[PDB]
């Protein structure tokens, strides 16, 4: 039980750390409009 | 045996979406 | 246990254990020939659960299995107040009469089958040899225990079936409604027999610990089924009132 | 230019078959957990403890359900509202008994379904378009997050979250208007209406456009032909269609602009769901539907009895019945 | 389970058939 | 046309559909595999060994 | 990568008298085999 | 008694205040 | 500012969207709608003290703001009978008051005051653009904010203390004298899982935490609001968000829905700053309270409470917890978190106490019971009170009711708000906000998807 | 209640709350007046 | 007769399997 509870607090921790950084990553210059 | 019957029409079900997704006719435009 | 708060103890399990005296504890807990000394807090942990099996084959061993339980920590008595007298020629005589003496068990047995039971200590009475002038770690209460069906008479079935109240027929078949034996709910009072090993014997403050070992039988569900045997295995406390 | 950049580029590529984007880094995963779990808890889980009284019941198909019958069952009243992570099981035969595929398959559904509406948020954003059609799905998922977090959280246990099944879901219902009398609740009566209207919109919308469709094919094919993908030339003639509405109730209650009629036929659906899913969330707080039990009374001070009385008796029996073995005391609050 | 003796092959009727008829109208289809 | 019992001789000189071919032979044979393991389970009786063993 | 038209495709036949012959011999099938099916 | 009466006294001049409010600016020509 | 669509592009219905760059009517809607805000407390205050009958307990009575106005300590003693009504008028009186010079400068604002701002002061003029002109105005709202939880703390400790339930000798006002600075339980609390015997921050259970926290988050916000003063946002700041009105607007929308649904938890849950004593039981309380009912009536009439099973094998009146703990049997086994001032002294490390509970149960105890077990949050849209299968005879609905729904209710229309917005703001910024450029239309030089 | 000096404008006090409500109704006219432009 | 339980379920897919495969093959072909 304790392997899985640290695996999946690796796993949900990345997707997590995914998306934020993610949408740091000047996200909305990622549109096909305008840029500014 | 039942249970294999209504699994067969889940599976049926789910294969006709995935077909319908991954191999569906391509709209184009002309 | 221990010595901290309920805060300390909410969410943790150490609720449902019982409390320990100590390792440096060889104690005896003298008794007047023909008095009786109230117990205070008994409490008892099961740990071990086993199911008698019964083969198809006959007449053949049916060799206890291990099963695991389902229900969390919810499997301890405790609270438990008796009474421990001394016989005329030096029997000894613990009497279960009341606390927290009851507690549904589930375990899964290998193979798939849930066994819930009643694990109780009701009425328990036991005894000693003769020849007891102490509480130390000879003294071995064997004893025998109530257990109450698992059902109360007023539960009802998923068809609404009970004893004291629901009804006593299939409803749902009006024309074979009547066909059933499980249409007849039965809570016979089972038998279990018990034995508290004391091991571990506190005089000062009166604290006796031990093992103990239970064989009761299983829930019956009403009487639709006959009753598997119980054997648990576990861990006992209590206080004894010298004064 | 960067790995992190590149990247960066693939997830919120509107070049990918299916869009993915950054809520679908989360709604992926999330997702397929949910999914496989259900099926595979649908097709084989044990019987689960729901009242918390040791009187597990079968939702699998494997221990004797149909397809009808069949349920991920919400885990037991003795959890309550307390977390059942798989590794708080002292096994996994202890968490299936006591219901963990539920809040394994809920937690990661409306993680994904919160997701799937920022990634349609998302999409829009990258292909130019206006951003709204996120805010219709946050009806859906308004209801959704309703039965499946809302009301369990006011009721105090995962145990009264609308079961993973089409009975369950009836039994979900029943029970809720015992307790609730959910009918005689105007947010339910405002998400009827919007269902209701919503359907008859659709009906009425599709009916127009296929009555004044241009003439493009023959009687033999299907006159679907008519339509080519990405024409901008209108396929039906919305004139005519306004022409025979306006005629059909009056002239000033038919629609002409395409644009307020497509918001009308957005926006009412979406309000309504939003509405009944609101009355589940009050509901949850046990603000019920209106009670008008022996609201009238004649002269004496007998009541005489109206519909709302006859719903009652109906109410009671299905709340007398209902989860007949797990009150010990005279009032159902908990 | 004690089911109904003619489910099973009703149920494959009920869907084989119609999904014989949409493949040969399908794979036909353009001839 | 070809005849039906020469339908698969379409991918005899392409290399790439003869390796999905038998890539789709291989699935189905391990999903056989899978099921058939799955459905025996699914109806074993495990509580006698002795007289009741997996061949009867 | 692309997709690329496969031109390994080629129709495939089954015209009438080998429908009747097909036919004739799955129900002839059929009638022998149903008995032992039945057992 | 009269708490009805008062009450709909001073609920029917709070009605009356706004909309006169916005009836006297657009008579008398104010900006709106 | 043009007032009509043609010289604003927005209709009617959108007609305070043309409010958007005017900066000095849009001061003046803010001013007059806070003016609205202060005037609905001080009506509903005024209000509530005409309706309220001092000796029968505030949440019979349908009130909302008197309940807060108690917690603070203001016209109540111990067990929340109400001493002076006077400090609830003046509450009222004052709101009205103020409201009535808020409207007034709203007024100006919107109806003659200067268009914009920013040609007459360059430190009240703003642009939605300039960074540093919004943070300011984060900073001065941050310092104010610090100093708003400063005066419940200078309350709580100078000036006469809060309602304490939690109080020994019964909940009463008292002074906090020792309120908890350490940064280990304060934070702690926002680590605290937001499910089941945990309750992230609903589980705050003492007065001494929440005017810690409150000196905590007065440190925060003005440390926070001088930050803002003297600094610009940093580039990742700049690089992530949407820099406009809308956007900030979008922002402050999320925050609304944050804290609507908090707040509707918390008074779903909490009973320390939410005293049962003017808000009512929770509905946790009040099952748990009708166990405790009946576990002492069955007691006093020979019920051996401790070793009674009931029909299912489980104990009718005791049960254990998942994790052991003796609880109340029955549904409300869901509820066995609770914890409330009235059901402690029962309470032993283990749990409920046999021997507390054979012979500490007092009559006040019984007596509270009962008034919980009756006053349970249950209750029709037309206030009728009980289980919604009783009949007419019962007026009553739980203030945590009525506070909880609509914080629900406003919470999700303010993320659907939120949703809007930051759609909207993202797209004007992209520029498409108006519809597909015909000419431009992206998805016409995108690869087709197979 | 309210003090005993103050009863005579109970009935005010008893419509006094709902106003808001005529502000947000009093939009609307002002609208209707100016011809919803 | 006790006959075998799948037998009618056998017969019916063990002619009708083939048979709409020449159904399908006969009637696409030409196109
Ligand atoms: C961006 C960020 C997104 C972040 C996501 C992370 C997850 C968020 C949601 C958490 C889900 C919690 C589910 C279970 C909640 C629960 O057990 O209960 C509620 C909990 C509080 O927990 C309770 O807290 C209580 C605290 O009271 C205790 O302490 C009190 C002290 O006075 C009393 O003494 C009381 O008797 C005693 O029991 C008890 O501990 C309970 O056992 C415990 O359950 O709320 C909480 O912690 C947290 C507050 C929850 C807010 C409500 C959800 C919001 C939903 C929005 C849906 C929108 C949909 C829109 C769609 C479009
Ligand atoms: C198509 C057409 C459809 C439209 C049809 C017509 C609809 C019009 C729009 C709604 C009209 C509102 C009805 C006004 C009458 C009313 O309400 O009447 C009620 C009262 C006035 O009546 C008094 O209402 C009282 C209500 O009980 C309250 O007072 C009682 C006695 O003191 C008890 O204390 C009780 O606990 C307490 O709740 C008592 O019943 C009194 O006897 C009674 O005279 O007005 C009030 O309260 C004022 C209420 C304003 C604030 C309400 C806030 C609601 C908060 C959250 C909502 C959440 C979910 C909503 C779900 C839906
Ligand atoms: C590894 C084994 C193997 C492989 C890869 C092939 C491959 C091939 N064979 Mg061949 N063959 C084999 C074994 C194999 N064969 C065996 C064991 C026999 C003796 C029975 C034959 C006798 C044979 C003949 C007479 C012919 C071929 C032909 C062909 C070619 C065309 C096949 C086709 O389209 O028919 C398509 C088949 C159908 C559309 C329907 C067939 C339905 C069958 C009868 C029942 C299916 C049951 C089930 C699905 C299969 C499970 C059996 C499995 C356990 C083995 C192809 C290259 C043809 C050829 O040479 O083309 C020029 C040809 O005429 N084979
Ligand atoms: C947030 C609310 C707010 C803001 C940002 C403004 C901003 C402004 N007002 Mg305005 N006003 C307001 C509310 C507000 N007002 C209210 C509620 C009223 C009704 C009384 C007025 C009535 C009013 C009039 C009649 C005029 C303005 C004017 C102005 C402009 C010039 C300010 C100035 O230099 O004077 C000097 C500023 C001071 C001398 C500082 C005094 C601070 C206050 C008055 C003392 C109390 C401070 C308090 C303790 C701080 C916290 C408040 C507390 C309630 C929490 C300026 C843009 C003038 C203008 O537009 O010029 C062309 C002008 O003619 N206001
Ligand atoms: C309403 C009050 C308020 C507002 C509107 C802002 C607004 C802002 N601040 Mg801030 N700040 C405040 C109060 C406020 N602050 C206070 C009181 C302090 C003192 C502690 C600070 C100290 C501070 C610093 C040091 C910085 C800012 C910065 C900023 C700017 C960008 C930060 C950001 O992206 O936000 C969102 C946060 C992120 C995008 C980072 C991710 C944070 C985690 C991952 C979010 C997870 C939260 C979780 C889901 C919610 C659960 C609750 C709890 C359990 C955590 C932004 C304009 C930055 C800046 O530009 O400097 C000038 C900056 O570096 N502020
Ligand atoms: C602080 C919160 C806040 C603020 C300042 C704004 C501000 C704005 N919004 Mg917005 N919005 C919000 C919250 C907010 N919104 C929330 C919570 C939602 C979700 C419902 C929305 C959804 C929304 C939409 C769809 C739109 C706006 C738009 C706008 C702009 C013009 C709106 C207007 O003229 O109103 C005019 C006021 C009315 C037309 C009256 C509306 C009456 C409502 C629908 C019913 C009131 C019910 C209320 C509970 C009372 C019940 C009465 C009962 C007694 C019968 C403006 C800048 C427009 C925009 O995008 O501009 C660019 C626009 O299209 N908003
Ligand atoms: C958080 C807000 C809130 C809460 C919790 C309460 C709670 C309460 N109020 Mg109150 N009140 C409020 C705001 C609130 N009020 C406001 C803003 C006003 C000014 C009009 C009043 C004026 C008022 C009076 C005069 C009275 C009360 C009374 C009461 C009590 C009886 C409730 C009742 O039966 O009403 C009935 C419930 C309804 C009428 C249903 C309202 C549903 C609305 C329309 C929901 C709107 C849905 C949604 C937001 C629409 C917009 C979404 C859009 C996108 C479509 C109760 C404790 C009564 C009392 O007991 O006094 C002591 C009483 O006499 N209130
Ligand atoms: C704008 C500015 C508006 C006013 C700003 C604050 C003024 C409030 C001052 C009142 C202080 C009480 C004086 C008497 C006294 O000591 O207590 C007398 C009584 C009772 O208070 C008693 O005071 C004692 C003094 O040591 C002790 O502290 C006692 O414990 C305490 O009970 O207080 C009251 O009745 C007043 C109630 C307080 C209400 C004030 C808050 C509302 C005003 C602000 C809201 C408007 C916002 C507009 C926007
Ligand atoms: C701008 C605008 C608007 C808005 C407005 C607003 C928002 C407002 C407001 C306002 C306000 C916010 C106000 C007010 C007021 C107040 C007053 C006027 C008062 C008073 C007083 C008095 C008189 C009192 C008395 C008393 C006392 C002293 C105590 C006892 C009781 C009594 C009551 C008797 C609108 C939308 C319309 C539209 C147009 C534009
Ligand atoms: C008083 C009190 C207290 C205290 C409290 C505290 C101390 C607090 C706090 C708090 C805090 C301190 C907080 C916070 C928060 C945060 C948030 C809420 C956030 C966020 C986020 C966001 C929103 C972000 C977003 C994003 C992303 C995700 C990425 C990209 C970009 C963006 C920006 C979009 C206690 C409990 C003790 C008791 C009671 C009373
Ligand atoms: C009992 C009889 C029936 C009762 C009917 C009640 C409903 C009647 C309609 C409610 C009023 C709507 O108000 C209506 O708004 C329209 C918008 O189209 C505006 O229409 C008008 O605007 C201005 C008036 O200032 C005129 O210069 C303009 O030519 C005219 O179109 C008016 O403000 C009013 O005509
Ligand atoms: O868990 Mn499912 O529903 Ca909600 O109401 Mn109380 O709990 Mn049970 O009894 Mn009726
Ligand atoms: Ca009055
Ligand atoms: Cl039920
Ligand atoms: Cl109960």
């Amino acid at each position: 039980m304790l392997t899985l509870k640290i695996a999946v607090y690796i796993v949900v921790g990345l997707f997590i750390s995914l998306f934020i950084f993610g949408f740091l990553s000047s996200d909305p210059t990622r549109n096909p409009g305008r840029k500014d | 045996m039942e249970s294999v019957a209504y699994i067969l029409v889940l599976t049926m079900a789910l294969a006709v979406l995935f077909f319908a997704i991954a191999f569906r006719e391509p709209p184009r435009i002309e | 246990k221990s010595q901290l708060t309920y805060d300390d103890i909410v969410n943790t399990g150490l609720a449902n254990v019982c409390p320990e005296i100590s390792s440096f504890t060889r104690g005896t807990i003298e008794v007047e020939p023909n008095t009786k000394y109230f117990v205070s807090d008994f409490c008892m942990e099961p740990q071990e659960y086993f199911v008698k099996e019964e083969p198809v084959n006959k007449r053949q061993k049916a060799e206890y299995v291990k099963g695991k339980v389902l229900t969390r920590q919810t499997t301890s008595l405790e609270q438990i107040r008796g009474s421990i007298a001394v016989g005329a020629d030096g029997t000894l005589t613990f009497k279960e009469k009341d606390g927290i003496d009851f507690q549904p068990i589930t375990v899964l047995l290998p193979g798939g089958e849930e066994v819930p039971f009643f694990f109780t200590v009701k009425n328990f009475t036991g005894t000693t040899e003769p020849g007891f002038t102490s509480i130390n770690s000879s003294t071995d209460f064997v004893g025998d225990f109530n257990v109450p069906s698992y059902r109360g008479a007023g539960f009802l079935d998923p068809k609404a079936r009970g004893l004291y109240t629901g009804y006593d027929n299939a409803v749902a078949l009006p024309s074979a409604a009547d066909k059933f034996r499980t249409n007849k709910k039965e809570t016979p009072l089972g038998k279990g027999t018990l034995s508290l090993q004391v091991t571990q014997v506190d005089g000062s403050t009166g604290e006796i610990a031990g093992i103990f070992e239970s064989e009761q039988p299983s829930d019956t569900d009403l009487g639709a089924k006959e009753p598997l045997d119980v054997k648990v295995r576990g861990i006992f406390y209590g206080r004894v009132d010298t004064d | 230019a960067s790995l992190w950049e590149q990247f960066c580029q693939w997830v919120t590529s509107t070049n990918n078959r299916i869009y993915v984007g950054w809520f679908g880094t989360l709604m992926i995963p999330t997702l397929l957990t949910a999914t496989t779990c259900f099926i595979i808890a649908f097709i084989a889980a044990p019987p689960v403890d729901i009242d918390g009284i040791r009187e597990p019941v079968a939702g699998s198909l494997l221990y004797g359900n149909n397809i009808i019958s069949g349920a991920v069952v919400p885990s037991s009243n003795a959890i309550g509202l307390h977390f059942y992570p798989i590794w708080e099981a002292a096994s996994l035969d202890e968490w299936l008994y006591n219901g963990g595929p539920y809040q394994l398959v809920v937690f990661h559904f409306l993680i994904g379904i919160f997701c799937y509406m920022g990634r349609q948020w998302e999409l829009s954003y990258r292909l130019g378009m206006r951003p709204w059609i996120c805010v219709a799905y946050s009806a859906p998922v308004s209801a959704a997050t309703a039965v499946f977090l809302i009301y369990p959280i006011g009721q105090g246990s995962f145990s009264d979250g609308m079961p993973l099944g089409i009975s369950g879901t009836f039994n979900f219902m029943i029970v809720f208007q015992a307790e609730h009398n959910i009918l005689m609740h105007p947010f339910h009566m405002l998400g009827v209406a919007g269902v209701f209207g919503g359907s008859l919109f659709s009906a009425m919308h599709g009916s127009l456009v296929t009555s004044s469709l241009v003439r493009e094919t023959t009687e033999v094919e299907s006159q679907n032909y008519g339509y080519k993908f990405g024409q901008e030339e209108e396929t039906y003639n919305i004139v005519a269609a306004h022409g025979y509405f306006g005629r059909l109730i009056f002239q000033y209650a038919s629609f002409n602009n395409s644009r307020s009629l497509h918001f009308f036929l957005g926006a009412w659906p979406v309000i309504g769901i939003w509405f009944t899913a609101m009355g589940v969330s009050t509901m949850a707080f046990n603000l019920n539907g209106f009670n008008f039990n022996q609201s009238i009374l004649d002269s004496q001070g007998r009541v005489i009895g109206t519909w709302a009385d006859v719903l009652n008796r109906a109410n009671i029996g299905f709340e007398v019945m209902h989860e007949r073995n797990a009150h010990n005391f005279p009032l159902d609050l908990a | 389970m004690q089911v109904n003796n003619l489910g099973f092959i009703a149920s494959i009727l009920f869907v084989l058939v119609p999904t014989v008829f949409l493949l040969i109208l399908f794979i036909q289809t353009g001839k | 046309g070809l005849p039906w019992y020469r339908v698969h001789t379409v991918v005899l000189n392409d290399p790439g559909r003869l390796i999905s071919v038998h890539l789709m032979h291989t699935a189905l044979v391990a999903g056989w595999a899978g099921s058939m393991a799955l459905y025996e389970l699914a109806i074993f009786d495990s509580s006698d060994a002795v007289l009741n063993p997996m061949w009867r | 990568m692309d997709r690329n038209s496969n031109p390994n495709r080629q129709p495939v036949e089954l015209n009438r008298t080998s429908l009747y012959l097909g036919l004739l011999l799955v129900a002839v099938l059929g009638i022998l085999f149903s008995s032992y099916f039945f057992n | 008694n009269l708490e009805p009466i008062f009450q709909l006294t001073f609920l029917g001049l709070i009605v009356l205040a706004g909309p006169a409010v916005v009836f006297v600016l657009a008579f008398r020509g104010g900006d709106l | 500012g043009g007032r009509d669509l043609p010289s604003t592009g927005f209709a009617w219905w959108s007609g305070n969207a043309r409010l958007i760059n005017l900066s000095g009517k849009l001061l003046g809607a803010h001013v007059a709608h806070a003016g609205l805000i202060v005037f609905w407390a001080g009506a509903m205050t005024l209000f509530e003290v005409a309706h309220f009958i001092p000796e029968k307990p505030m949440y019979e009575q349908g009130l909302i703001l008197l309940p807060h106005i108690a917690t603070l300590g203001w016209g109540v003693g111990p067990a929340g009978e109400v001493t002076d009504i006077f400090p609830f008028f003046v509450v009222g009186v004052l709101h009205l008051i103020s409201s009535a010079v808020l409207g007034l400068g709203g007024i100006y604002h919107a109806l003659r005051g200067p268009e914009v701002l920013e040609e007459y002061s360059s430190f009240f003029g703003y642009d939605w653009k300039d960074k540093n002109q919004m943070t300011n105005i984060i900073g001065y709202h941050l310092i104010l904010l610090g100093c708003g939880a400063l005066l419940l703390v200078f309350k709580a400790m100078f000036f006469g203390g809060v309602y304490d339930t939690w109080a020994p000798g019964g909940g009463d006002v008292r002074v906090i004298t020792n309120p908890t600075l350490n940064p280990a339980i304060i934070f702690g609390y926002l680590l605290k899982a937001p499910f089941g015997g945990e309750g992230w921050i609903i589980s705050v259970n003492n007065m001494e935490d929440i005017i810690g926290g409150h000196i905590w988050i007065g440190l925060i916000c003005i440390s926070g609001g001088i930050w803002h003063i003297l600094t610009k946002p940093f580039g990742w700041a700049r690089r992530a968000l949407i820099w406009s009105g809308e956007a900030y607007l979008s922002y402050s929308l999320g925050a609304l829905s944050l804290m609507g649904f908090i707040a509707s938890v918390f008074v779903w849950f909490n009973n320390t700053a939410y005293p049962s004593e003017f808000y009512g039981p929770t509905g946790m309380e009040a099952s748990q309270s009708q166990a405790f009912t009946f576990l002492v009536r069955d007691q006093r009439l020979g019920a051996n409470i401790a070793s009674a099973q009931g029909p299912t094998g489980l104990g009718k009146y005791l049960m254990r917890s998942p994790s052991g703990e003796i609880i109340f049997g029955g549904e409300t086994m869901r509820f066995w978190d609770f914890r409330g001032p009235w059901l402690e002294p029962l309470r032993g490390p283990n749990g409920l106490d046999l021997d507390k509970l054979r012979n500490d149960i007092q009559p006040w105890q019984v007596r509270r019971a009962a008034e919980y077990m009756t006053h349970a949050p249950l209750g029709s849209l037309n206030s009728v009170g009980g289980v919604i299968t009783d009949v007419n005879s019962f007026n009553y609905v739980s203030p945590r009711a009525w506070l909880a729904t609509s914080h629900f209710v406003l919470g999700f229309f303010f993320l659907v708000g939120h949703l809007w917005h930051a759609g909207r703001a993202r797209a004007a910024a992209a520029g498409f906000e108006k519809g597909i450029d015909r000419e431009t239309e992206p998805t016409l030089f995108m690869p087709d998807l197979d | 209640k309210l003090p005993e000096a103050y009863q005579i404008f109970d009935p005010l006090v008893d419509v006094l709350p709902v106003i808001p409500l005529f502000f947000l109704a009093l939009a609307f006219v002002w609208q209707a007046a100016v011809g919803f432009k």
